[PDB]
């Protein structure tokens, strides 16, 4: 049993490392999005 | 006597003196066909019976605002060559207004500002409307106030602006044309007041709670700030401001005329009635940074001289109360070099209610010009968008075609970085 549980840990990093890849790969362009505007808020004397 | 000459170049010229000239017609009680069924000297002439004619000019290469106001209520106000039309827009290009253009026009427009003054004993200055990124406000103007100055001289322009956003921005090219201008206003404007879209549409959405404000807002609280400027000219109070005197004191070193407007209170109406709207409260809200009217912080910079223009229901013993506790309090920091930095008026006119407006009825209202080093930030920013769009000579070929040279973009560029280390050099203390 201990074999498939090593087996088991190796999957998940497996499938972790490439989720991860992924994520980098995406993050590098955004896609085009367009809303509201969201103002800062004021400054103030402080 | 006390007379000025208004030139709106431009769409937002154009605009913005609509908005004051309706201002000054129900100030002054003259209907918009020009009868009233004194003080309007200063603005308005007189032909023959009971007509009061804007001395003002309405100067544009295109003719669709000329048009909207030969056209609209005012058309009677107006005589006809007043309002000066060319035929074909400068359309973004400071060199399509200044050489190719504008030259076709510039002989009318100086004749009938030549007439225009002959006909007043007491000329005092010149109030000049435009924009730093038109193509017309940028070239055209430059052009008008180099021939002012070679032909008219010592007497005072004031300018009125509006400065390009540093974020929210509607044209292109306009950085090219702000500094092609400012090179040129550096030298043939006495005193060029700044005004920022941005911070219109910030003091709009807060103070005056309106979520969707179009330009009428801006040229309406545009045309506060100028006629609380000229309530001297065209009123009495207890400390009078000429436009000499506030140049004299507002201006330190002659390469040092830009001074920031900011007018207080701007409120809505439902929320005046729960505000005790006295000379301290107004006069501290001039110095927030929030109620800027050129998206700049005042914290960054250190003040060197600033106007205040009280009108309304106000005596001078508050105002020098309100002037001590700005005195007292450091988040406000004035230059070593300016023992005392305010320079007072207090009229008796309070500020009117344009119907229709957004604008609350306030017994009293103040409108600030300081001269403080905070505008350097936004002129280098403009410096940064310029270098970047010049590093690649991006859009010139459309000014080098009518009679630009990369030379003049050279110029501009150096003039301009001489500003900023002459506002940097008057920053520091000794
Ligand atoms: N505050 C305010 N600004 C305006 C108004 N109309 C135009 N502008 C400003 O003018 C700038 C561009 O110049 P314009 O006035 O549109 O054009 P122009 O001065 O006629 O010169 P051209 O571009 O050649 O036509 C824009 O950045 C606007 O912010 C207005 O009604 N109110
Ligand atoms: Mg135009």
């Amino acid at each position: 049993g201990d074999q498939r549980k090593q087996m088991l840990q190796k999957y998940k990093e497996e499938k972790q490392l490439q989720k991860l890849k992924e994520q980098r790969e995406k993050a590098k362009r955004g896609i085009f999005k367009v809303g509201r505007y969201r103002p800062d808020m004021p400054c103030f004397l402080l | 006597m006390r007379e000025c000459i208004s030139i709106h170049v431009g769409q937002a010229g154009v605009q913005i003196g609509n908005a004051c000239w309706e201002l000054y017609c129900l100030e002054h009680g003259i209907q918009p066909d020009g009868q009233m069924p004194d003080s309007f000297n200063t603005f308005f002439s007189e032909t023959g019976a009971g007509k009061h004619v804007p001395r003002a000019v309405f100067v544009d290469l295109e003719p669709t605002v000329i048009d909207e106001v030969r056209t609209g209520t005012y058309r009677q106000l107006f005589h006809p060559e007043q309002l000066i039309t060319g035929k074909e827009d400068a359309a973004n290009n400071y060199a399509r207004g200044h050489y190719t253009i504008g030259k076709e026009i510039i002989d009318l427009v100086l004749d009938r500002i030549r007439k225009l003054a002959d006909q007043c004993t007491g000329l005092q200055g010149f109030l000049v409307f435009h924009s730093f990124g038109g193509g017309t406000g940028s070239g055209f103007t430059s052009l008008l106030m180099e021939r002012l100055s070679v032909d008219y001289g010592k007497k005072s322009k004031l300018e009125f602006s509006i400065y390009p956003a540093p974020q929210v921005s509607t044209a292109v090219v306009e950085p090219y044309n702000s500094i092609l201008t400012t090179h040129t206003t550096l030298e043939h404007s006495d005193c060029a007041f700044m005004v920022d879209n941005e911070a219109i549409y910030d003091i709009c959405r807060r103070n005056l709670d309106i979520e969707r404000p179009t330009y009428t807002n801006l040229n309406r609280l545009i045309s506060q700030i100028v006629s609380s400027i000229t309530a001297s000219l065209r009123f009495d109070g207890a400390l009078n401001v000429d436009l000499t005197e506030f140049q004299t004191n507002l201006v330190p070193y002659p390469r040092i005329h830009f001074p920031l407007a900011t007018y207080a209170p701007v409120i809505s109406a439902e929320k005046a009635y729960h505000e005790q709207l006295s000379v301290a409260e107004i006069t501290n809200a001039c110095f927030e940074p929030a109620n800027q009217m050129v998206k700049c912080d005042p914290r960054h910079g250190k003040y060197m001289a600033c106007c205040l223009l009280y009108r309304g229901d106000v005596v001078p013993k508050d105002v020098n109360a309100a002037i001590a506790t700005i005195k007292t309090k450091r988040s406000i920091q004035f230059v070593d070099w300016c023992p005392t930095g305010f320079k007072v008026g207090i009229n008796y006119q309070p500020p009117t209610v344009v119907p229709g407006g957004d604008l609350a009825k306030v017994q009293r209202a103040v409108c600030m010009l300081s001269n403080t080093t905070a505008i350097a930030e936004a002129w280098a920013r403009l410096d940064h968008k310029f270098d970047l769009m010049y590093a690649k000579r991006a859009f010139v070929h459309w000014y080098v075609g009518e009679g630009m040279e990369e030379g003049e973009f050279s110029e501009a560029r150096e003039d301009m970085a001489a500003l900023e280390k002459d506002y940097e050099e008057v920053g520091v203390d000794s």
